[PDB]
RNA sequence: AGUGGAGCCUGCGGCUUAAUUUGACCCGGCCCGGACACGGACAGGAUUGACAGAUUGAUAGCUCUUUCUCGAUUCCGUGGGUGGUGGUGCAUGGCCGUUGUUGGUGGAGCGAUUUGUCUGGUUAAUUCCGAUAACGAAC
């Protein structure tokens, strides 16, 4: 904190500074088979 | 620091010599400029009279080099004219300065009527000559100033004369000449023979034998 | 130096294309997503046949 | 000659002793990782692995990124992890990412290629798409660091010029720009915060006229971007400076002056109302 | 032994070509392209992100159905006596480590210039032996 300050003329916001000096599974198998599936499928091979 | 190298250096050097005017009375080589660095000093000053470039012929073609004209003198006293060709123009400065310090001669002045006073003129009519540069000064009453060219005008006021009607015949252009012109005349000032000089000479002992035993320790 | 001219040669990029904007939105919510972090708040968008998310995409029938 | 050789003799002493004998005789998800590894190392366009964008759910995603190995990353490859991260909330994630991933890079090719890539200013743009992880991830630690060039500098000082911060952010950013020890870069990015025009909390503009104040006893010669910036402060902010602030301003002015920046500064001061 | 003659290959000119990149090129197509000021819209959402299916030469959530979430991180026009992740020229400074050519001094000439840097022998050589108004040096 300084010395000389504001003086007059009201404060709108009083501001928030103690938020940054302070500071310092089945769905995965799901995409894993889409990913798989996909893989598989930039070359199919088989359909006629 | 200065280690001198000639016995005249080396009385120098100590308080054996007193004044530069003990070297002009018995007519010895200055071959050290830290001599009249050491008599003269701050009254020394300086003036570049003209800085020419010159293209020196080569085997590789031709390289420039730079020659200055350069007089130095202390007013009320001495000057001495000097001439170097080098390859940068600080170095050809310094080595004119030294080079004119090394010629420095005393100039007589005299009165052009009353002897009332210091004096401020050239004492008789003096004519220095310089490849077909033939310059001559009169005598000239007191405030009228040196009237002259401004490269002899320079050269005069440097050797402490106030006044002198001046007189240049011949290519004055070529200024090496006209400089080194003026120069004889103010050396002849003191080779002139006066009535006020006709008194017999006594012999004062030289330096050199003056002081010998001080030598005989170097 | 020597200035060059600045030719205009006026070509329009007004007609951008912009999404279109679906106003006062919140009248159709009132299926509830069970999920591991994003549960009883975020309401979870009907197609035709199947409902998908909108914050983990989760896969259904 | 007088002697063999090495080659020669070695097969010749071989040799003799042969003759010399033979008369004597009479778990699955790392593949799926490694395998988008892969393909993140040449990746140009197009649409990504869905096991890509799953990543910010997952609870062992550090180790998931060290699989994917960030630093052989390609640039398209990280602005679009830079969106996904961007997108998917979780500040403090966002800002080790930044901290870990991004910053390095970007240290990493303007100190080598001198320019920034396009792909990675839009990846700070994004990465701007949510500013706390920003300022406390990549802003205020290169800051820190203290070995932030000018090149640096201006790059990022124009990412910031570009979009629209919020004021509580761009002000805590401010003061902790003003409290932190000089250094030439660091001027650059509080000029670049104070064109910004913002309504200004009054604690950061005492900070400010401390730290200019601060820079009044230094035999330090200054740069002109010291000047810039002070002149920016001034020419934007006269109407909040005390009287106090105000002639401790001019006697700084007359202890550190500059030929042509000083004198405006001082009609500046000189024609300013207050509140 | 060849090459230069012959078939093939390669280079440089030349010729064709949309391009035949150069002492990266061609044909199409999507995307967006600054701050600041002014005028609009935004909390009766500004805008991001988005699974499926249809597109055009492209698995374009950078478009349509699905508009679901994301809570300002704003984007739409009007603007230039405006420009900055620009280009270029000038000026000056930071990081390791040390304390055959021509000068200097002397001799010659007003000077440009000269002598040094040379009769003879010798060497690749102002090298060397040595003669000498020159003597001593650095690269
Ligand atoms: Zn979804």
């Amino acid at each position: 904190s300084s010395v000389m300050r504001r003086n007059e003329q009201l404060t709108l916001h009083d501001e928030r500074f103690e938020k940054f000096y302070e500071q310092y599974s089945n769905r995965l198998q799901e995409v894993l088979n889409d990913y798989y599936k996909e893989k598989a499928e930039n070359c199919v091979k088989l359909n006629t | 620091e200065w280690m001198p190298v000639t016995k005249l250096g080396r009385l120098v050097k100590d308080m054996k010599i007193k004044s530069l005017e003990e070297i002009y009375l018995f007519s010895l080589p200055i071959k050290e400029s830290e001599i009249i660095d050491f008599f003269l000093g701050a009254s020394l000053k300086d003036e570049v009279l003209k800085i020419m470039p010159v293209q020196k012929q080569t085997r590789a073609g031709q390289r420039t080099r730079f020659k200055a004209f350069v007089a130095i003198g202390d007013y009320n006293g001495h000057v001495g004219l000097g001439v170097k060709c080098s390859k940068e123009v600080a170095t050809a400065i310094r080595g004119a300065i030294i080079l004119a310090k090394l010629s420095i001669v005393p100039v007589r002045r005299g009165y052009w009527g009353n002897k009332i006073g210091k004096p401020h003129t050239v004492p008789c009519k003096v004519t220095g000559r310089c490849g077909s540069v033939l310059v001559r000064l009169i005598p000239a009453p007191r405030g009228t100033g040196i009237v002259s060219a401004p490269v002899p005008k320079k050269l005069l006021m440097m050797a402490g004369i106030d006044d002198c009607y001046t007189s240049a015949r011949g290519c004055t252009a070529t200024l090496g000449n006209f400089a080194k012109a003026t120069f004889d005349a103010i050396s002849k000032t003191y080779s002139y023979l006066t009535p006020d000089l006709w008194k017999e000479t006594v012999f004062t002992k030289s330096p050199y034998q003056e002081f010998t035993d001080h030598l005989v320790k170097t | 130096a020597k200035k060059r001219k600045k030719k205009s040669y006026t070509t329009p990029k007004k007609n951008k294309h912009k999404r279109k904007k679906v106003k006062l939105a919140v009248l159709k919510y009132y299926r509830e997503c069970p999920s591991d972090e994003c549960g009883a708040g975020v309401f979870m968008a009907s197609h035709f046949d199947r409902h998908y998310c909108g914050k983990c995409c989760l896969t259904y029938c | 000659e007088e002697y063999v050789g090495p080659r020669l003799s070695r097969r010749i002493l071989q040799q003799a002793r042969q003759q010399q004998e033979e008369l004597e005789a009479e778990p699955r998800v790392l593949e799926v990782y490694r395998g988008v590894r892969e393909v993140l190392s040449k990746y140009r366009s197009g649409k990504l692995p869905k096991a890509f964008k799953i990543i910010p759910a997952l609870s062992n995603w550090e180790q998931i990124l060290y699989v994917t190995e960030p630093e052989a990353w390609t640039a398209a490859a990280m602005y679009q992890a830079t969106r996904i991260f961007a997108s998917n909330l979780k500040e403090r994630m966002a800002q080790r990412f930044y901290n870990l991933v991004l910053l390095p890079r970007v240290r990493d090719d303007v100190a080598e290629y001198k320019r920034l890539n396009f792909h990675l200013y839009m990846a700070l743009k994004k990465a701007l798409f949510k500013p706390g992880a920003w300022f406390k991830g990549i802003l205020i630690p290169l800051c820190e660091s203290g070995t932030c060039t000018l090149r640096e500098a201006i790059i990022v000082g124009s990412i910031i010029t570009k979009c629209s911060i919020p004021v509580l952010h761009s002000s805590a950013a401010m003061l902790k720009i003003a409290e932190m020890e000089y250094s030439g870069a660091n001027s650059i990015f509080l000029r670049l915060l104070l064109d910004k025009k913002y309504a200004l909390p009054y604690r950061v503009l005492d900070a400010l006229v401390f730290h200019f104040l601060g820079f009044r006893t230094e035999k330090r010669e200054l740069p002109v971007l010291w000047h810039q910036c002070l002149l920016t402060l001034v020419q934007r902010y006269k109407a909040d400076l005390a009287t106090d602030q105000k002639e401790a301003l001019l006697e700084l002015l007359r202890l550190q002056p500059h030929p042509q920046l000083s004198p405006e500064i001082r009609r500046e001061l000189q024609s300013a109302v207050p509140r």
